[PDB]
């Protein structure tokens, strides 16, 4: 039980980090387009 | 998306992650204690 | 024990990843401030 | 078996995200070299 | 490396990550079902 | 923080995570072997 529940939470953390990663990609693309 | 909403979204998800990882630490503690039993 | 240890390994990797994410955010903000 | 399999899945996710993170670091460095 | 390649690489790894996240969701599903029953 | 220290921290956490991922892969293989045998 405890292991399966912690796997759920690690997956949620990874999912949130994916959101942050995609936000950082957006920022880089905005800067890239600006200075091209 | 604008730079202003970008920044707030970064903050939002960062707070979410801190919360999830804190919960995950607490769960790690429990699983390690359970492992003796 | 190995399964519990691996959960800790993954947690540690995610935490390190988060520190890297924090640094990329800082860098993007620095560039934004200069370009905008 | 399912718990071990999920540890592999989560490890693969973190590894894949680390590649994405390295690409964002490259991008920040690329922009930094132009702007400043 | 060109920004064109950078973009392609971003899209590729993003695609792969979502595949892995789907697998992880499906396995989490199996594991939770297996546990409850 | 400045760009020099940023570069240093990038390198430091990058090495940190590479070591943890290596350890994780080794542990994964060990767990799979133990499960089978």
């Amino acid at each position: 039980s405890g292991i399966v529940q912690q796997q759920n939470n690690l997956l949620r953390a990874i999912e949130a980090q994916q959101h942050l990663l995609q936000l950082t990609v957006w920022g880089i693309k905005q800067l890239q387009a600006r200075i091209l | 998306m604008t730079w202003e909403t970008w920044e707030r979204e970064i903050e939002n998800y960062t707070k979410q992650i801190y919360k999830i990882l804190e919960e995950s630490q607490e769960q790690q503690d429990r699983n390690e204690k359970d492992l003796l039993e």
